[PDB]
This record gives C-alpha cells, structure tokens and sequence, in this order.
C-alpha cells in the first residue's frame, strides 16, 4: 500500500548528464562551479611511476 | 544468427553457437597469442581516448 | 556551393523551450542469447528442503 | 448491458487504463502483463497482445513461460507463421530451455 | 560625525560625506554580482526550461 | 568600430516600450526577462559612477 | 567604532591572497561586439531613471 518496500531500484540514464546532458540545462548548482581545477601529480621524492619501477 | 542480430549491426560479436561454450586449450606457455597488444599501440589508444 | 554563417546569438536571452518533459525508458538492445550449461537436475528432496 | 461500439470502446478504454497503470506501478512482475494480454487475445485484439508480450520480453526476456504464452496465443490463433517465428527467436536467444525445443519439434 | 562635529558645529543632520558608505556598498555590489547572477539565472533557466523533477 | 548613436534613440525606445503592455512589442517581452540576471551588475555600473557632489 | 574598523582593516591585511593572474574576459567588449547593443552618451540621472524602469 502506502507503507511499502522498494523490490526494485531506480536505474540511471535518463536525467541531467545522461544521454544529452539533459538537452543540455542552463541550471547547475554551487557545487558545480569551478573549483580544483589542477590535478597534482606525484613527484620525485613522493613516489612518482618511474621511481617505483625501478625497485625490488 | 540473423533472428539473435535484429538491431545489431555487422562489426557486433555477439556469441550464438555450441561452439562457444567449448573450453580452449592449455595454450602452453608465454604464446604471442595472448598478448598485450604493444607498448606503443597503448599509447596510441590512450591519446585518441 | 553554400556559405555557411552562423547565427549571430543573443547574449540576453533566456532559453527558449521547455525540457523538463518526460517520457518512459524506451526498449532496451536485442537480447544476447544465454549460453548456460545444461542445467543440473533437481530432486523433490532438495526443492522441498 | 452494452450497446453499440461506443459503449464497447468506453468499456476497453477503463479496462486498458487499469491494465497501464498496475504495468506502471509494478513494472516488472510478469503475471500483470501476462492478465493484459489475456484479455486482449480474448476480445480477438491480437496484434494489442503482440505489443504486450513484446514489451514484456523488453522487460524481461529470460522469464520462460512468458514465451510460452505468447507463441501459444500465435499457435492457438491459428496464426502458425507467427508463432513459428516465435519459436525460433525462442530457441536462439534462450537455447539451453529444453521447453522451447520439444514444444517447436511437436 | 564625531570629527564632523567638532567646534561650533552641533548636532544637526547636516553632514554629507558620503564617500565612505558609498565604497562599503560598491564593495558589496562586487561580490553580490556573482552570486546574484547565478541565482537570477537558475531561476530564469527553472521558469523557462522547467524543473528536473528526479534528475540531480 | 561601432561608433556613438544619438542619444534621442534610446530614449525613444524606452519610452515606447513603456510598461511592456502593447501588442506590438510582444516579442520583446521574453528578453527583458533574458536580461533580468544581469540587472546586479548594472546596478554596479550605474552607482560606481555616481556624479561627486562638486559636480552639476 | 575605532577598535572595529582596526579589526575590519587587520583581517583584510591577512587573509590578502595575490591576485591570482587570470586570463582577462572583459564582459561588456563581448556584448558590444554582437549586434544587440549600440552604445551612447547619456546623463547619469537619465541612466538611472533607465536602470530603475527596467528593474521594475
Ligand atoms: O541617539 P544617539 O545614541 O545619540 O546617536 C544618534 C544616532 O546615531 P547612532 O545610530 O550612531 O546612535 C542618530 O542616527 P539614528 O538614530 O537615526 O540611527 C544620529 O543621526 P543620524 O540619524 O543622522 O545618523 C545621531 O547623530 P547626530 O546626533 O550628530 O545628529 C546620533 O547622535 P550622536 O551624533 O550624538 O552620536
């Protein structure tokens, strides 16, 4: 009735990002806006790839 | 195959036969069959990913 | 042969039509074919149990 | 009792609306689809019941007596072509149901 | 006020400096464009393409 | 360059789309919306240029 | 008043970020560039009167 179990989920795919970006929205919220917008990468002394290859 | 690949295309594997269920051999040791594909065709892919 | 501008758009405007409408899941891509074993058999003792 | 064909269709309309909307509240839940397509096959609306059965498989297309029903309405309609289409998509997609095979073969 | 009224000057309405309240609230406006902006832009997106009922 | 226009011009066109009532303008209707999201910023514009009480 | 506005002005001489060197994006070049807006000389009281219209 009212007062029920699920059986079965939601499936993905049909809204905001999922086929057409929703036929593209110009809505989009505070937590969509800019914010680390450089990915840091492993140096030398960290353990960057070429450091880690050469070990036993 | 043709009733299994209605709204599939041509290039689509799709597996409909006996003989895909049957066991592969022990294919002995490091083959060149079953292989990485090369260092350089990765790097190829990754970059036009 | 054709010349192609693009049309020149209006930075003051709003979007024009509604997107929010919404329709059911349409079919799904034709089914692969199973490819299961043979199917071990089951007794009246164990489908009781 | 009904009269002429407006009443009959008002009648369909009320049954088809129930039918749609326990598909859309359950939306999987074979036998629903299967009691819809029932009652299309028993007011000789068969290519209705096509549909049905049709997009059940959409829903659920390893679920064996749901091809049962829908290649035995295309037998029972003495639609024998249709149904032996349906046979053979049977027998392709789900090959290891021995079901399909005897019930084709006889 | 208090260097405004200072002498024979009392306690009157009579003191236009408005150059200091005047950048307090330009200040503001710099950073309630922003911000602003979104919002109006949200709320003009959801009038004229819709709400995205289950979509975020 | 784009140069300067007469100023009677924009005068007119103000006043001619006067309350946005007219028939004859309905098409218009749908960008003075468009450009409500940036009214904050020409609020900024406008009081960043207020005219120093030292000028007529 | 004093002791708070000393405030005002210490946590702006802290939490000073440098000021980031950006790409330049100039909004107002972007919409004379398109053939929508025209560009005029007008009194700042007009403007106003303008600005106040089209808010309402
Ligand atoms: O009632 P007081 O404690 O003496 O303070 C008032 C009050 O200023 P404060 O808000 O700083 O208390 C008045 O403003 P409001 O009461 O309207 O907020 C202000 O006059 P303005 O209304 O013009 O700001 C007036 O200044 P003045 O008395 O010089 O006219 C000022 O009194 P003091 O100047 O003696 O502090």
């Amino acid at each position: 009735t009212a007062a029920r179990p699920t059986f079965e989920p939601a499936r993905g795919g049909r809204g905001k990002g999922e086929g057409d970006l929703s036929q593209l929205s110009k809505q989009y919220s505070s937590r969509d806006l800019p914010s680390h917008t450089k990915i840091k990468y492993r140096q030398t002394t960290q353990d960057a790839p070429e450091e880690v290859r050469n070990r036993d | 195959d043709a009733i299994a690949r209605q709204g599939q295309s041509k290039d689509k594997v799709i597996y409909s036969k006996y003989t895909d269920l049957v066991p592969k051999e022990v294919m002995n040791a490091d083959d060149p069959d079953l292989q990485r594909p090369d260092e350089e065709a990765i790097k190829e892919i990754t970059e036009k990913t | 042969v054709i010349r192609m501008v693009e049309m020149q758009k209006d930075p003051m405007e709003p979007p024009r039509f509604k997107i929010n409408k919404k329709i059911p899941r349409g079919p799904p891509s034709p089914p692969a074919p199973v490819m299961h074993s043979p199917s071990r058999k089951m007794t009246v003792k164990e489908q009781q149990e | 009792k009904i009269t002429d064909e407006e009443e009959l269709n008002d009648y369909k309309l009320r049954k088809r609306k129930t039918f749609e909307d326990n598909i859309r509240k359950n939306r999987t839940v074979i036998s629903n689809w299967i009691k819809y397509a029932q009652w299309e096959e028993s007011l000789k609306e068969i290519q209705r019941a096509r549909s049905i059965y049709e997009r059940a498989l959409d829903v659920d297309y390893r679920n064996i007596t749901l091809w049962l029903k829908y290649a035995e309405m295309e037998m029972k309609n003495r639609q024998v072509n249709h149904a032996r289409n349906i046979w053979d998509r049977a027998i392709t997609t789900l090959p290891r149901v021995n079901q399909f095979w005897y019930k084709y073969t006889y | 006020y208090y260097r405004f009224n200072t002498g024979p000057v009392g306690k009157g309405p009579g003191c236009g400096f408005w150059a200091a309240g005047w950048r307090v609230w330009l200040f503001f406006m710099r950073g309630i464009t922003p911000l602003l902006e979104r919002w109006l832009g949200n709320l003009l997106a959801r009038q004229f393409e819709g709400r995205h009922s289950k979509g975020v | 360059q784009k140069e300067d226009m007469p100023p009677e011009h924009v005068r007119k066109i103000i006043r001619d789309h006067g309350d946005m009532t007219n028939r004859k303008f309905r098409h218009d209707k749908r960008v003075y919306l468009g450009a409500l999201k940036y009214m904050p910023h020409a609020v900024l514009k406008l009081l960043e240029n207020m005219p120093m009480p030292w000028e007529q | 008043s004093y002791q708070k506005l000393l405030k005002y002005y210490v946590l702006n001489a802290l939490k000073h970020r440098p000021p980031k060197a950006q790409k330049k994006r100039y909004l107002f070049r972007s919409f004379k560039a398109t053939k929508f807006f025209q560009s005029t000389k007008l009194d700042w009281v007009e403007v106003g009167l303008q600005v106040c219209r089209q808010g309402y």
